[PDB]
């Protein structure tokens, strides 16, 4: 605890101390321009397109959405967006590469243009660790 | 009978105050921190979310279910499931808990430890029952609902110890004094005018003979007679806390004895 | 954000404790120093867990869904 | 049963295909929430 | 996230043995011992009864470094007194210790009324 450091009581850390809630809420909207060129939010496959980040879109279901309630880490694509530049191309929301958390809320809503456009809100419990300032 | 003595001041259902004379201060403290860290009990240790409508997030709420105390009275005939032969948990190793609650009444529902229903077969061991204390006898206010509320979720109590989570701690505050008129001088009085009237003595004092300014420092003296009070959560019964305490440290000496046998070999 | 389960520091049960110490508070009408110890909360430890508690589950069951 | 998106104010259990625009049938909300996986989440209650 | 788990305390590893007798280079008739997932409850305990033991020289023990459950007991003995038997004797002293605290916090208990 020297040079302004402390000493930490795991016991009543265990207990709740400092225990706190972490959340972060990703966005995308469905294209800006082109009446014929649309983006859209799906899970994207093989379709010619491969520009995929990979990162698993493994954990999306059919709408290119995670549902709340499934664990995330590293880099698994939380949304599913692709560009048609001609077949499809990668437009995929990857969670931040030094996160990992619970799906909290997925917010699927629409635009003042008439946009698709959706919120994905991520929740990790944060525990006092180590380096952790006070 | 012959080493350590006990002298029991008071006790209750949930705290015993004794005095623990004829001992080494290496023994008392190693006891204390024995009852504190290492006597195995039972805690919720795994939660499967089924539903969850309420304001409270999954984790938040299945932090606090770990929390609970439940029966540890039988406790030693229930495996750590970690030695258990079984895939995952059974019987034999685990206590299954069921907490189905849905906000019926406008008026907000509290959802409490009473709440709590074992789904596992027990085998006639006085374990997993959650611990009621309160006298109105709901125990311990897990969640409360709104109308539209439900939360159904499944609980996988397991055998564990302190030193691997608090919750294990059959146990909270151990209260612990030697000498109450320091005449070993182990502590250094700090003061403005007079120490005598700046420090409160202790009610252990009542108990010892004051050290009589008369006479020379005691040099060669040892602390031998130690003022405790321990206090149960509720878990384990006090009484149990001490002897099961006692006993861990002795099954934990025995282990190194053992251990000494095992390496007298090739 | 209701009463935490047991006190950080000890681990003195303090979850049964909350609803006992409103009414010892409105009905048998006890200043807080009281009703603390009356709920058997000796050490100051126990106290400021219940003492100090901001009860905003109230709040967050008053929205709608 | 078979939630697919929740209505954000009248609290519906709705589901519609992206053919189907947006908005909730009944309430005339643009909200919308995804349901909760059946997938069934495990916590350590640590 | 680099945390270890809170089981590695008090659970021995793969290749990880207990104590381990270490011969002293610095003193004669002098041992090393290091014990395995253990802590200031066995440490401390060990060392002071080691040190009611008149035919014992030295007796100290270390925990190097807070992170890990692991403590280094130094034993030095009379001449033909072997440490490990020091050792032998310092836990048969404890656990008869232990027994008879228990017998008699068990005829209190059965005395006390509530
Ligand atoms: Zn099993
Ligand atoms: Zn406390
Ligand atoms: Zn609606």
């Amino acid at each position: 605890n020297q040079e302004d450091s402390m000493i930490m009581n795991q016991s009543s850390i265990d207990r709740g101390l400092f225990r706190s809630l972490f959340f972060r809420s990703y966005m995308d909207q469905e294209k800006k321009y082109g009446m014929s060129i649309t983006e859209t939010f799906e899970k994207p496959q093989r379709t010619n397109t491969l520009r995929m980040k990979h990162g698993t879109y493994d954990k999306l279901d059919d709408d290119g959405l995670i549902a709340p309630g499934v664990r995330v880490s590293g880099e698994d694509v939380i949304i599913g967006k692709t560009t048609p530049i001609s077949s499809k191309r990668d437009a995929s929301t990857p969670l931040r590469s030094t996160e990992n958390g619970i799906v909290d809320q997925v917010l699927v809503t629409t635009n003042q243009d008439g946009l698709k456009f959706v919120k994905v809100r991520v929740r990790t419990t944060k525990i006092p660790q180590i380096g952790d300032k006070f | 009978e012959e080493g350590p003595q006990v002298k029991i001041r008071e006790a209750s259902k949930d705290n015993v105050d004794f005095i623990l004379s004829n001992v080494d201060l290496a023994m008392a403290n190693s006891l204390r921190r024995v009852m504190i860290a290492e006597i195995p009990t039972l805690a919720i240790d795994s939660v499967e979310v089924e539903t969850n409508t309420t304001v409270l997030a999954d984790e938040f709420i299945a932090h606090r279910l770990g929390l609970i105390p439940l029966q540890s009275m039988d406790i030693e005939q229930l495996e750590y499931s970690r030695d258990c032969f079984c895939e995952d948990h059974c019987d034999k190793c685990s206590v299954v808990l069921t907490l189905q609650a849905f906000g019926e009444s406008e008026s907000t529902t509290n959802v409490y430890s009473k709440d709590l229903v074992i789904v596992s077969n027990l085998m006639g061991r006085n374990i997993g029952h959650p611990i009621i204390q309160d006298k109105e006898g709901n125990g311990v206010l897990i969640c409360k609902l709104r109308k539209g509320q439900e939360l159904k979720l499944t609980c996988v109590a397991k055998k564990g110890i302190a030193k691997e989570h608090a919750k294990w701690g059959p146990a909270a505050a151990i209260e612990f004094e030697y000498d109450p008129w320091n005449k070993l001088k182990h502590t250094d009085y700090w003061y403005e005018q007079d120490s005598a009237k700046e420090w409160p003595q202790s009610k252990n004092c009542e108990y010892e003979d004051p050290p009589n300014e008369g006479d020379p420092f005691d040099y060669k003296a040892q602390a031998d007679t130690f003022y405790m009070n321990v206090e149960s959560v509720g878990s384990i019964p006090v009484d149990q806390v001490v002897v099961r305490g006692i006993d861990t440290l002795q099954k934990k000496v025995a282990s190194i004895l053992l251990a000494l046998t095992q390496m007298d070999q090739d | 954000m209701i009463v935490p389960v047991r006190c950080f520091s000890c681990g003195k049960v303090v979850g049964d404790k909350w609803e006992s110490y409103l009414n010892l508070l409105q009905e048998d009408e006890l200043d807080e120093g009281t009703a603390l110890s009356r709920l058997g909360l000796k050490r100051y430890c126990c106290r400021r867990m219940i003492l100090t508690h901001v009860d905003l589950i109230e709040k967050f069951l008053r929205y709608n869904p | 049963a078979t939630l697919k998106y929740i209505c954000a104010e009248c609290s519906s259990k709705l589901s519609l295909s992206r053919t189907d625009a947006v908005r909730c049938k009944d309430c005339g909300h643009r909200i919308l929430l995804k349901a909760r996986t059946k997938r069934l989440v495990q916590f350590e209650a640590r | 996230m680099n945390a270890p788990d809170r089981f590695e305390l008090f659970l021995l590893g793969e290749g990880e043995s207990k104590l381990k007798i270490d011969p002293d280079t610095k003193a004669p008739n002098a041992v090393v011992i290091t014990f395995e997932k253990e802590d200031h409850t066995l440490g401390n305990l060990i060392r002071a009864e080691l040190l009611n033991d008149r035919k014992v020289l030295f007796a100290a023990y270390k925990v190097e470094h807070p992170f890990f459950a692991r403590f280094k007991l130094r034993i030095q003995t009379t001449e033909g007194y072997d440490p490990k038997d020091a050792l032998k004797n310092a836990c048969n002293s404890i656990i008869n210790k232990l027994g008879a605290l228990k017998t008699n916090f068990e005829t209190e208990w059965n005395l006390q009324t509530l």
